[PDB]
C-alpha cells in the first residue's frame, strides 16, 4: 500500500494537458481515504448474547 | 480544366517550398536556414510543455 500523494503526484505526471482538468476528480477520489460502508446489522454477536 | 487552377498553384508552391539560397547569384550548397515560422512554432511547442 504505497501513499496517497506519490498516487497523486503518478498519476497527475502520466496525464497530457488536454485531458487533465477532466482526469482531476479520478485522481482526487483514489486519493481519498477509505470510509468503510455500513454493512446491514445481523447485530447481537456471540459477546453481547 | 476547371482544377487547371490547382496544378498551376501547386506547380509554384513544389518550387517554393524547397527554394534556394543564392548568395550573389552563386547558389550557396549546404545552407540551412531555420524560419520565422518554423522557430515560432519551436517556441509555442516549448511554452505549451512548460505550461502543462
Amino acid at each position: 500500500e504505497g501513499n496517497s500523494v506519490a498516487g497523486i503526484i503518478k498519476s497527475v505526471n502520466e496525464t497530457s494537458g488536454a485531458n487533465l482538468l477532466s482526469s482531476l476528480k479520478t485522481i482526487k477520489a483514489q486519493a481519498a481515504p477509505i470510509y468503510p460502508a455500513a454493512a446491514s446489522s445481523t447485530g447481537y454477536s456471540t459477546q453481547a448474547k | 480544366a476547371k482544377n487547371a487552377s490547382e496544378v498551376s498553384e501547386l506547380l509554384a508552391k513544389s518550387l517554393a517550398e524547397k527554394a534556394v539560397v543564392t548568395e550573389g547569384g552563386k547558389v550557396v550548397e549546404g545552407f540551412s536556414y531555420v524560419s520565422k515560422a518554423v522557430a515560432a512554432k519551436v517556441i509555442a511547442t516549448r511554452r505549451a510543455e512548460v505550461h502543462e
